[PDB]
């Protein structure tokens, strides 16, 4: 429960997901926002980030990102990240 | 001394009540015939709202520098009249009537007297 | 010397000191500022937006009963005159 | 830096018009409250809720730095397009002057007498449109015909 | 997602503006300050009168 | 008041029960439980026992996500204000 | 006689139970269960003398039990207020006198 700031990007301090994995995939979240804003057309970002995570990652990536929602989900060992940047939490675990 | 003005101001014909309030609002003295406090309380909100608005209008709204309201007073139905003057931090609300609401006021009164009388009779009676 | 005279005091008070303080004087420039009271309550929540992101409900009267569901360190209730100038953040 | 950008002006000026008239403070920053002071002057919209509505719809806000300006830029672009109609006698000039306009003749009044079970069947027709011919050209133009009926 | 907190209180605004120190409900507490503030007053108000 | 759902469930198959069961146990675990958190889990809980594992189900008032699912077992529903989402993935 | 002989004390004295409604935005359906509730309320915690706090706080928890976690009703004499609230999430009604309700859904 105790949030941490990497990378100018809140997530938890004890990273579920890979060391290497998470930093890229933040970095490729922080690049997409600075692109299309959540608020409008924020449909379209998540699915971007999606496709990216198959083309450098495992396959059947898990991305869901909400101003607020709470789950609970099962993920492959070291497969699981999640981060909050401003207001946004964004969660997604690898299957 | 500070009494005698409360008692000068009802012995003025066509005086209804006085009420005085501060800079902060709290109302300081007001008329026993009027609600005491409740009223003044309800008095002193609507009085300052308008005092400020109007003093505030006058210098910008008007375009006029260096003007300042003195006196303020409102007409309205039947013989109510609010005259209001502000001196020093202090601005007060005076609630007069008209020769016929006096006269209205002069002859409910003596009806109360009256049944006072007819109440005292009656009590005279069950008495005896 | 108006600022001087109207004193607004905050009966209770559940916010950071430096953000109350900010709130007195903003106070008493919309009390000056607006006309009245009605267009005071559109300019303290407009002002408080700006500030600070968020939705914000303000409601002023001479006489009121409130009971609100605020966000915890948001709600500052403060009085001058007739006047009370409450802002309760909800999320 | 410009690159070749020609793009409308009236509007460009509209904003710095706005912009400057509460921005007249110099104060060299803008604040959430100052965008709504020119909608609030003027009264452009009728609550901040509709200038919020698109100015949050952007991207995110503040309390008070300078970007704000963007309102304006953007307020522009919100007031889109009116339309509304005035008048139902300017249509039934139309309804005669089927070349879309209220010049030429007879051909509107043969159109009337198709199944026409008015009085002075064509002799009152043409004497109708004598009356309406003002200037003696055989025709009634838009404003001989508006002087005819009220 | 951390949810905000959300806090319930009911306050009442019926009674007038006073100090912070005072207590409106309490008379004791009224009637002191009403005597302290005509302590100046004495001359405002046969003039306001 | 759900007014748009997405759904992608079998009919007439023997697995019509999936879609009914979604509903009914969204409304009872929602009002009960009343956490975000705990809402997901249950759902997830009772989905698993009834048709095997690897079911991800994630509850929240406003969010926006796009994910992978086994094709016919997946279906988005509102349950009051609150939005549900559950899908088998694996 | 009729308005003519009604007077503003004399209105209040002789009815205590009109009800008066001002603004409507909530579906009408949800505003009678909620005009039942609120005047029931605040006739039982009324006490010897009207409590604004006391009727805030019955109405405010039976509304979030009702309806949503975080609902918010405030009543005054006279005020002025800016609110942010959902679609159908608001109802105004002024109960007869000097008592004005405002209750909103957030």
């Amino acid at each position: 429960q105790q949030y941490k700031t990497f990378m100018g990007a809140r997530v938890l301090w004890p990273p579920e997901c890979a060391d290497d994995i998470l930093e890229g995939a933040i970095r490729e979240t922080q690049d997409a926002l600075k692109k299309f804003e959540i608020a409008r057309e924020g449909q379209k970002i998540a699915e971007h980030l999606k496709k990216y995570m198959d083309d450098h990652f495992d396959p059947y990536w898990h991305v869901f990102f909400g101003k607020n929602f709470g789950c609970q989900a099962v993920h492959n060992k070291n497969r699981f990240i999640y981060f909050y940047i401003e207001k946004t939490a964004f969660l997604m675990y690898q299957t | 001394n500070a009494d005698d003005q409360l008692k000068q101001l009802s012995a003025l014909e066509g005086a209804n009540g006085y009420v005085i309030f501060n800079e902060s609002g709290i109302p300081l003295k007001r008329h026993e015939k009027s609600i005491s406090h409740e009223k003044a309380v309800h008095i002193a909100a609507l009085v300052s709202d308008l005092w400020n608005v109007s003093k505030k209008v006058i210098q910008r709204d008007l375009k006029t520098p260096e003007n300042d309201i003195e006196v303020i007073r409102l007409r309205t139905k039947h013989s109510y009249e609010y005259i209001i003057t502000q001196s020093g931090d202090f601005t007060m609300l005076a609630i007069q009537l008209c020769g016929k609401a006096i006269e209205e006021a002069k002859k409910a009164a003596a009806a109360a007297a009256a049944a006072a009388v007819v109440q005292e009779e009656n009590k005279e009676k069950e008495k005896k | 010397s108006h600022l001087d005279k109207v004193q607004p005091v905050i009966k209770n008070s559940d916010m950071s000191v430096e953000m109350q303080k900010e709130v007195e004087e903003v106070a008493k420039k919309a009390i000056d500022y607006c006309n009245t009271d009605k267009e005071i309550a559109t300019f303290i929540k407009d002002d408080f937006r700006s500030r600070y992101h968020g939705t914000w409900h303000c409601i002023v009267g001479r006489n009121f009963g409130s009971f609100v569901t605020f966000e915890r360190s948001y709600y500052i209730y403060l009085y001058v005159g007739q006047l009370a100038i409450l802002l309760f953040k909800t999320g | 830096m410009a690159s070749e950008v020609m793009n409308l002006s009236e509007e460009d000026i509209q904003f710095c018009q706005k912009a400057f008239s509460d921005y007249d403070e110099d104060g060299l920053g803008a604040i959430k409250v100052s965008d709504l002071k020119l909608a609030l002057e003027n009264i452009g919209c009728s609550l901040s809720e509709n200038d919020l509505f698109k100015m949050i719809s952007e991207v995110d806000e503040k309390n008070t730095g300078l970007i704000k300006f963007s309102d304006f830029l953007n307020i522009y672009y919100k007031q889109k397009y009116a339309n509304l109609g005035d008048d139902d006698q300017d249509l039934v000039d139309a309804f005669v002057a089927m070349g879309g306009n209220a010049d030429t003749t007879g051909s509107v009044d043969a159109n009337r007498l198709i199944q026409i079970v008015k009085e002075e069947f064509e002799m009152t027709i043409d004497i109708v449109g004598l009356i309406r011919e003002i200037d003696k050209d055989g025709s009634g133009e838009i404003e001989y015909e508006e002087f005819k009926l009220l | 997602t951390e949810r905000v907190k959300t806090g319930d209180r009911g306050m009442s605004h019926k009674e007038g503006g006073w100090p912070g120190n005072v207590d409106p409900n309490e008379a004791q507490e009224t009637g002191r300050f009403k005597k302290r503030i005509e302590k100046s007053f004495p001359q405002a108000v046969k003039d306001l009168k | 008041h759900a007014n748009e759902q997405i759904i992608d469930m079998p009919e007439n198959s023997e697995m019509k029960s999936m879609k009914n069961d979604a509903f009914s146990q969204a409304k009872f675990a929602v009002e009960n439980y009343k956490f975000e958190n705990k809402i997901s889990s249950h759902i997830k809980k009772f989905f698993d026992e009834k048709y095997g594992p690897n079911w991800h189900c994630v509850v929240g008032k406003h969010f926006n996500a796009y994910v992978s699912y086994d094709s016919k077992n997946f279906i988005f529903f509102y349950e009051g204000q609150l939005a549900i989402l559950l899908y088998r993935k694996g | 006689k009729a308005v003519t002989d009604m007077d503003i004390n004399e209105l209040r004295k002789l009815m205590i139970g009109k009800a008066i409604i001002n603004s409507s935005d909530m579906q009408g359906d949800l505003l009678q269960e909620a005009q039942d509730v609120i005047q029931s309320g605040i006739e039982n915690n009324s006490a010897p003398v009207l409590n604004i706090e006391a009727a805030c706080k019955y109405i405010k928890e039976n509304l979030d039990k009702k309806f949503g976690p975080t609902w918010q009703c405030i009543i005054g004499e006279g005020y002025a207020y800016d609110v942010t609230v959902q679609n159908n999430t608001l109802l105004f009604m002024f109960y007869n006198g000097n008592l004005a309700v405002l209750i909103f859904k957030s």
